[PDB]
DNA sequence: TTTTTTTTT
């Protein structure tokens, strides 16, 4: 009741490689890219084919549902087929010719094929991993492969099995064997011995005829010129929040991965993995081999939906809009908001360096959407943290030595704003935050580093991230009795670290109420946001694909400028002079005019700083000010 | 004629020498521009290098004068004289190094008439990577890498050589020590007797080894990495 | 054994 009859399947997955194919863009033809990769492998441009099983089942072939069915039931075993036909049709496209030598195994077999030559006595001769050097993967998009962590049990075994998680902990690439080479000191004969599993036995007497029947007593020496070695990585992965059941903590896993899916991940990344379930060699211990990564933070391609903006421009007022359209009004904040998404250049002259990015704080009373602000703005971002005042340490934020209990060793373990390194961190109930837990990011707000002297730990750490933070005033209102310094009870020198600081009010009025209700009950009637006046707002996917474009400028501040930054400088610390209700004012706030104006130009796609940006960068600043004096 | 071969390479030794003989006794471009650390040598005290001569040869007086036993090899001189040759010292350091140790030392004893207590050693520098970037391919070539120094251990004896003694009649053997094995002997040459040798570790030759712990620099690295 | 660190009461 088991088929093995292997030339025929061959024979079905060659057709395959034959007969796929995609009509071309402009109708010119037809492509026909799986023996278009087969014949880069040939000329040795690449190193990996990834087939999808939903290709083949959606071919117009004979058996093809039966081949899918065979390769997703017995995967372990079919790798090798396709391997076999892989390496026919390369000799077929390559004929009499040689394939290039590379590195110093393709040297070690060429030189040596031809030593033996000065198919029966290759195939007996050398191991198939040794004569082919390509590698093959599986991947599955149909959901009936779709599992948690949590699912994969003793049925699974030796199957094709798809899932999506979060990476826990993830090791550096290391040498793997596959194939060692061993040659006998009397004789001169060499023994191959591939490796499976994660664990081998050298042999010790040489096994050659003649040097057995005469008794030579040759011992055997292993090789590193002629042995094969692998890129190895080990990672753990967590179950994903949605996949958990009611009241349950998530499960984790083992994964292996090899070759050129090595290096795809670091850790607080989100992955959808395809792989096969197996043992460890009654009862057994097991793990998953990975065929095939995909991180989901990442994915000169561009959507026509992206070319129309591009082509448009003028997409300031509707970039603001489009920030969580659900939430009625703030268009200054939304604004503020987009030029923390995007920030400024960083500065490195003669020696001294000068941090680029954007630094937020909001304020505001009870129900005015600064949870669902950051919230929508943790899901814009493409590497962001979100934290509360409560739940997190001083060590939690920064990073922490950990004691292994097993070793007894000590080590380091990064915590939320170097995990969030090159991105956002989002921190609320900052108010509720402990004073001696809230003094770690004093460092990390000015001079992007974390510093340890511990134990028997001595480093530094990089964590080039933004901060935008949410509170309530002193006694969870604003009092308009009480000074500004009394409403936000925080010191100047946390105070100075921030380049906005904003108020948002809940005043009763007869008409914004109804207008605020009328803008609530519709988004609980259909879902969806009212577009009463039928303008265009941007998708999610796309806003976030024009901000990574955004990303990529570096505008230059163009020299007229000095005078009216410098004297918008000046004008602004005379206020906190004489004023009754003053605020702190010192000589980062010019640093701050400087970041905000080369934002706006990257929000304008543009290479040169304008005196337009530099009127915006000032009106904004003027309405932060102004925020914090509400009716007076 | 048997001739010797680096295994599976088609390099042969003797060639390598010639062209690394013409590259000591001509070489002179550079020195214009000597470096802080290599413009002194010294018979007594401390002198300077002079311009207008073949440079190592320059550096082989102070090997004569003040009995130094290394020479350090700039690596970016022997790619201006020839890449050729960078290329097979790069790529096969555990095969080539013990030959262009023997040209130095045939040099010297040629232009001094004279021996030494110790061999005069190679040390060759100046190849730069990351530590995360290294591959199963990099294994057994040439790397130079950089970062702070945290400990150093204690001293390890490493045996070269054995020596035996017959228990029965006192007789003794010495025995190399190569590719990490030694060889027993089994039948006592004097008496006859066999399976009879005991070893005796403090009439043996040991060398030193020490273990350095290095830490990456954290300037160069990409998002989220820890040194 | 004794020592050092981070969460909990
Ligand atoms: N202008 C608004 N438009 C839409 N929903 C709003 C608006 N103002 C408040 N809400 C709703 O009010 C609720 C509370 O939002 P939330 O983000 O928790 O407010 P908050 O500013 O965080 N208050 P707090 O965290 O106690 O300081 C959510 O369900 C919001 O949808
Ligand atoms: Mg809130
Ligand atoms: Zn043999
Ligand atoms: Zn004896």
């Amino acid at each position: 009741t088991y088929n093995t009859d292997w030339a025929a399947e061959k024979t079905k997955i060659r057709s395959f490689f034959d007969e796929y194919y995609v009509d071309n863009e402009d109708g010119s033809g037809k492509a026909f890219p799986y023996r278009d990769q087969v014949f880069e492998i040939a000329r040795r441009d690449k190193q990996a084919i990834v087939v999808n099983v939903d290709h083949i089942k959606e071919s117009d072939i004979p058996d093809a549902l039966e081949l899918s069915e065979a390769i997703t039931s017995n995967t372990k075993r079919y790798e090798v087929l396709f391997k076999d036909t892989i390496s026919d049709m390369i000799q077929d496209y390559l004929g009499d010719k040689q394939a290039p030598v590379i590195d110093a195994l393709d040297a070690y077999m060429f030189q040596r094929l031809h030593m033996d030559r000065n198919l029966q006595d290759k195939r007996k001769k050398y191991p198939p991993q040794l004569l082919q050097r390509f590698e093959v993967y599986f991947t599955t998009d149909d959901a009936a492969h779709e599992t948690c962590v949590r699912n994969i049990k003793a049925t699974e075994i030796g199957h094709l099995v798809s899932m999506k998680g979060v990476v826990i902990r993830a090791t550096e690439v290391k040498p793997c064997v596959e194939v060692m080479t061993y040659t006998c000191d009397t004789c001169a004969a060499e023994v191959y011995q591939p490796v499976k599993g994660m664990q081998f036995t050298p042999p010790v007497n040489c096994p050659n005829k003649e040097c057995v029947e005469a008794k030579a007593n040759g011992r055997l020496h292993m090789q590193l010129r002629g042995s094969k070695f692998v890129k190895f990585q080990e990672l753990k992965i967590q179950e994903l929040s949605e996949q958990v059941p009611v009241g349950s903590i998530p499960r984790t896993m083992t994964v292996h991965v090899y070759g050129e899916m090595t290096r795809k991940c670091n850790t607080g990344n989100v992955v959808h993995v395809s792989g096969v379930f197996l043992p460890i060699m009654l009862v057994a211990d097991t793990y998953l081999e990975a065929h095939y990564i995909n991180n989901l933070d990442d994915n000169g391609v561009q959507s026509a939906e992206l070319e129309v903006l591009r082509r448009k421009g003028d997409n300031y007022e509707t970039l603001a809009a489009s920030i969580a359209p659900e939430i009625f009004g703030h268009v200054d904040v939304k604004k503020c908001l987009l030029m923390a998404l995007v920030g400024g250049n960083d500065n490195s002259s003669n020696g001294m360096k000068i941090r680029g990015c954007i630094n937020v704080l909001m304020m505001g009373d009870p129900g005015v959407a600064k949870s669902q602000l950051l919230g929508y703005v943790n899901r814009l971002a493409p590497r962001s943290q979100y934290t509360t005042g409560r739940g997190s340490s001083g060590v939690g934020l920064t990073a922490a030595v950990m004691k292994d209990p097993v070793t007894g060793e000590m080590s380091l373990e990064g915590g939320a704003l170097v995990l969030a390194d090159g991105g956002i961190c989002c921190i609320d109930e900052f108010d509720k935050m402990m004073d001696h837990d809230r003094t770690a990011i004093h460092e990390v707000m000015e001079q992007q580093t974390i510093s340890i002297a511990k134990a028997g730990i001595m480093t530094t750490l990089n964590a080039r991230t933004a901060i935008i933070a949410a509170a309530n005033p002193a006694y969870g209102r604003y009092n308009p009795n009480r000074s500004i310094e009394q409403n936000v009870d925080l010191p100047a020198a946390l105070l100075s670290r921030f380049d906005l600081i904003l108020l948002m009010q809940d005043k009763a009025d007869r008409e914004n109420d109804k207008i605020l209700a009328e803008h609530i009950t519709y988004v609980h009637q259909h879902g969806c946001h009212p577009n009463r006046e039928k303008k265009d707002l941007i998708s999610l996917e796309t806003l976030r694909e024009y901000i990574s474009l955004c990303k990529t400028y570096t505008p230059t501040v163009d020299p007229a400028l000095r005078e009216r930054i410098v004297e918008a400088y000046v004008e602004m610390r005379r206020d906190a002079r004489y004023s009754s209700d003053p605020t702190f004012v010192s000589p980062r706030m010019i640093l701050g005019i400087v970041r905000m104006a080369t934002a706006r130009a990257k929000l304008r796609l543009s290479t040169i700083v304008d005196e337009s940006d530099v009127e915006e960068a000032l009106r904004l600043m003027q309405f932060a000010k102004d925020s914090l004096r509400p009716e007076q | 004629q048997p001739r010797l071969y680096v295994w599976g390479t088609r390099i042969c030794v003797a060639d390598v020498q010639r062209s690394f003989r013409d590259f000591l006794t001509t070489f002179k471009i550079s020195q214009l521009a000597e470096d802080e650390n290599m413009m002194t040598g010294h018979d007594e005290a401390l002198h300077e290098i002079d311009v207008n001569h073949p440079y190592y040869m320059e550096r082989l007086l102070e090997c004569n004068d003040a009995e130094v036993t290394h020479i350090n090899l700039n690596l970016k001189h022997l790619n201006a004289f020839s890449e050729a040759l960078y290329r097979k010292v790069i790529a096969y350091p555990a095969d080539v190094i013990p030959y262009l140790d023997i040209v130095v030392n045939e040099v010297f004893a040629e232009r001094f008439n004279r021996t030494l207590a110790q061999s005069i050693e190679l040390r060759p520098f100046n190849a730069t990577r990351n530590m995360r970037g290294l591959n199963p391919n990099d294994v057994d070539q040439l790397i130079t890498i950089s970062g702070m120094v945290t400990r150093t251990s204690s001293l390890i004896p490493e045996m070269r050589s054995g020596y035996f003694q017959c228990a029965v009649c006192a007789f003794g053997i010495e025995s190399e020590v190569d590719k990490g094995r030694i060889e027993e002997p089994v039948v006592c040459t004097n008496c006859s007797n066999t399976h009879c040798f005991q070893l005796v570790h403090n009439r043996s030759v040991f060398l030193d080894k020490q273990v350095v712990k290095l830490q990456e620099s954290p300037d160069d690295m990409p998002s989220g990495e820890t040194p």
